[PDB]
């Protein structure tokens, strides 16, 4: 977005006339450097590259999630999500650091449920049930 | 250390040196050593025995000339170390070489030793911590301030044109000859000892030189300025005395578009722009027609741009519109490149750093000069 | 439920791209992708080692050219890939490929891999809700209009005779050579190089390629005007230089109705038709003959109709009325009847809908496309 915002005013006319009279009075240091030591059209082309994975994840499903089927469900959105990635140029190793971070989130909401259960004080047939939930969540991932 | 990166247009005849982001090259100087020819007998003479730079030009008479490079080639490899130190010295530029990345240039075609001996002067005589040599069509088209066009570049010792399009460069049709203004200064020599003016001291060349740089020019057209016999005109030799010049007044500069006139078996300076024109992909001519940049100080002849666009016009294909584009700084259009190039953060990935060079050597430069 | 489904008619010459109802291709551009060959040298200069659209054709003479298909076959699946990706881009469409059905058209007797990595692409690549894989000549027959007829498709790389019976298109009366545009501006290209204009670069066979579109014709009588003397009509270059064809403007074209010419044993253009028609059943073939649908781009060469007619009557049997159909929109025909088949609601029991692609794969395509 902060790209966007730049990129519009750079197409401003205020802009475009400075830039013009600039070349004008052969200038040609300032108007070559901004053409080209902005980086702007890369940085644009990178994030509009990445925009589709980045675009509508479904991560607040995990976070939001308050019972195992639907992290279990909020997994299986997250990873059919992630498989977009063969459109985008993203780079892999840092696919792989976002999966590690998608599994801190997971181990975090995991981390609450249970601790909303407490698993030790409720019966042993009910921490077999939950227990079950979570190795199911585990087998998902 | 990243200071300013210093900017060095190494031109054969005249050296043009600066810090980069500066609009105009603050120090340029002939490319040349003097040294002195007579004996000294006084006390309190000149000091030193090598003598660059406007000191040179001072006292021209008393010195003997030496140019360190012919053609973009250096022959004298020490005389360019004591010039590439005189850049540096207290009088240019006031600054150490181990503090500042250097941008040299050097001619299209050229030998790869010459590129090897001068990345090696600079990174072992001269602790300069990155390197950067760099073709000079480019630099003639950031000065410009396009990104298509081909380059007519004719300085003292080598003419060449170069086409480029969108930034791309064509290195196969890249056309060169070693016809140039010192070849066109000797020439006007050899007619002013035809007219009954001997020049054949190295002082009286820079004379000679100053002669073609004032008093010389090129007719539209050869043949009916050839059969006129004009009038003959008088110049004023620094010493007071006066001589006519006459038909050596166009005729020496014609060397430029007829090389056969020394006996060179070589095209002339529209044939070299035409042929590398002609030599790109046929969607590109009609773009790089109407797009030729001029550079150098041998396209400064009165008359050059209205004989060189009659003769291309000549060479052209029928109604295709040929412009050219001569800018008034056609001296120093590297230069100013160069310093628009040396000023840009892209810059920075573009140089041979001195430990890069430590790694690999000539094979450095080899890669990354293209 | 999705957007409203995405025509893509992809040619071997040229791809058409829109959504349906429309009523013509709004987005057209040729299928091949060019990537630069010269060496960027300058900062600022063109952005990107691939070239696809307009963008291709700008800076044609920068590029060398890349075919992805070739006979109506994808040699090339990155490019492919990379095509169909622009299709989708800023530049074209404005939409992402999620949303929208896909009514991708194939040439008859294709190979069955092609179709299945065309619709794995589709599927997994492009994530579209729905696809369905058409066939030309039956899609160009309903832009006609009709419903009984025989479509003499000729593209760029595939030409065939389809006869269709009430919208069905009978599978074992397709005729298909590989003989088409391409091919008749390769023979264009030898026929040139016999007369003496060589060309050898990718860039440039675009060049024959417009020649062939510009100045070429099929002769009524190809003995008799083989034998007369030719005209010799001159052709301008882009650079500006004319060319003079001759014997190559009429011999070009011949290619179509005479494979033999580059040593195929295959059957003509004629031929093609009338072994199509006489295939079929006996009570089909008169009314097959009194509906002849003309479609591609190599049918607009100048004459084309008379010459096709005159060799059908040939070839025809006596008292069968014989009328070839030439609508003004051959080049969009295609397209067109993609676009009038997409926008009825039957349409939607006719795509392979993205769940049924998951759980069969290759079989879902298999079935719902025959
Ligand atoms: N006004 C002029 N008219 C003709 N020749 C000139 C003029 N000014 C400079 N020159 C010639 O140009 C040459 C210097 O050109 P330069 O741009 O320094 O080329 P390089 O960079 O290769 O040394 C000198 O040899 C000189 O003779
Ligand atoms: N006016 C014309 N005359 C002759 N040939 C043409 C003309 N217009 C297009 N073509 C040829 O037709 C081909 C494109 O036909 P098209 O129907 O687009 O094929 P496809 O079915 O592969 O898209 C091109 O190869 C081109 O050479
Ligand atoms: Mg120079
Ligand atoms: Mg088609």
């Amino acid at each position: 977005r902060a790209l966007y915002r730049i990129q519009e005013k750079r197409e401003s006319p205020e802009v475009l006339l400075t830039l013009d009279i600039l070349k004008h009075g052969k200038r040609f240091h300032a108007t070559v450097s901004f053409d080209t030591d902005t980086g702007l059209k890369q940085a644009l082309e990178t994030v509009n590259d990445y925009n589709p994975l980045m675009k509508d994840f479904p991560l607040n499903d995990l976070l939001s999630a308050t019972e195992l089927d639907k992290i279990r469900q909020a997994l299986v959105a997250i990873f059919t999500h992630l498989r977009k990635i063969r459109n985008t140029k993203y780079p892999i190793q840092r696919a792989l650091r976002l999966v590690e971070a998608i599994s801190r989130d997971l181990s975090s909401q995991l981390l609450k449920v249970l601790g909303t259960r407490k698993l030790m004080h409720v019966a042993y047939e009910e921490f077999e049930k939950v227990m079950v939930a979570c190795f199911e969540v585990f087998q998902t991932w | 250390i990243a200071n300013q990166p210093v900017v060095i247009d190494n031109g054969s005849g005249v050296i043009k040196a600066g810090f980069a982001g500066d609009q105009i090259p603050k120090y340029c100087f002939p490319n040349y050593v003097g040294r002195p020819k007579h004996v000294r007998v006084m006390a309190g003479a000149l000091e030193g025995d090598i003598f660059i730079g406007p000191k040179a030009e001072e006292h021209r008479g008393l010195l003997s000339i030496r140019y360190p490079m012919e053609h973009g080639i250096v022959k004298d490899w020490n005389d360019m170390e004591r010039i590439w130190q005189y850049v540096y010295s207290k009088d240019q530029l006031q600054t150490f070489s181990e503090e500042h990345p250097v941008l040299l240039t050097e001619a299209p075609l050229n030998p790869r030793k010459n590129r090897e001996r001068a990345a090696e002067v600079f990174f072992e005589t001269f602790n300069v911590p990155a390197l950067f040599i760099s073709m000079q069509a480019v630099l003639s088209l950031y000065a410009t301030g396009r990104t298509t066009g081909v380059v007519l570049d004719s300085g003292d010792g080598v003419t060449h044109a170069v086409p480029i399009y969108e930034g791309f460069a064509m290195p196969h049709s890249i056309m060169r000859i070693d016809i140039a203004g010192r070849d066109v200064s000797r020439f006007l020599r050899l007619y002013l000892r035809k007219e009954g003016y001997d020049f054949h001291s190295s002082s009286e060349f820079e004379i000679v030189k100053a002669i073609k740089e004032r008093a010389c020019y090129l007719s539209i057209n050869p043949q009916k300025d050839e059969t006129l016999e004009t009038e003959k005109a008088q110049y004023y030799l620094p010493d007071g005395s006066t001589i006519e010049i006459g038909p050596s007044r166009f005729r020496a500069p014609e060397l430029l578009f007829r090389p056969d006139l020394i006996g060179e078996e070589s095209e002339g300076i529209h044939e070299v722009l035409v042929f590398a024109i002609q030599k790109s992909d046929m969607d590109l001519r009609r773009t790089l027609f109407s797009n030729i940049v001029l550079s150098g100080g041998s396209t400064l002849f009165k008359g050059f741009g209205d004989r060189l666009l009659s003769e291309v016009k000549k060479l052209a294909p029928k109604d295709v519109k040929i412009r050219i584009s001569a800018p008034q700084e056609r001296l120093y259009s590297t230069w100013i490149g160069g310093s628009i190039l040396a000023s840009l953060d892209t810059f920075k990935k573009m140089w041979v750093s001195k430990k890069e060079y430590e790694e690999d050597g000539a094979r450095s430069i080899h890669r990354k000069t293209f």
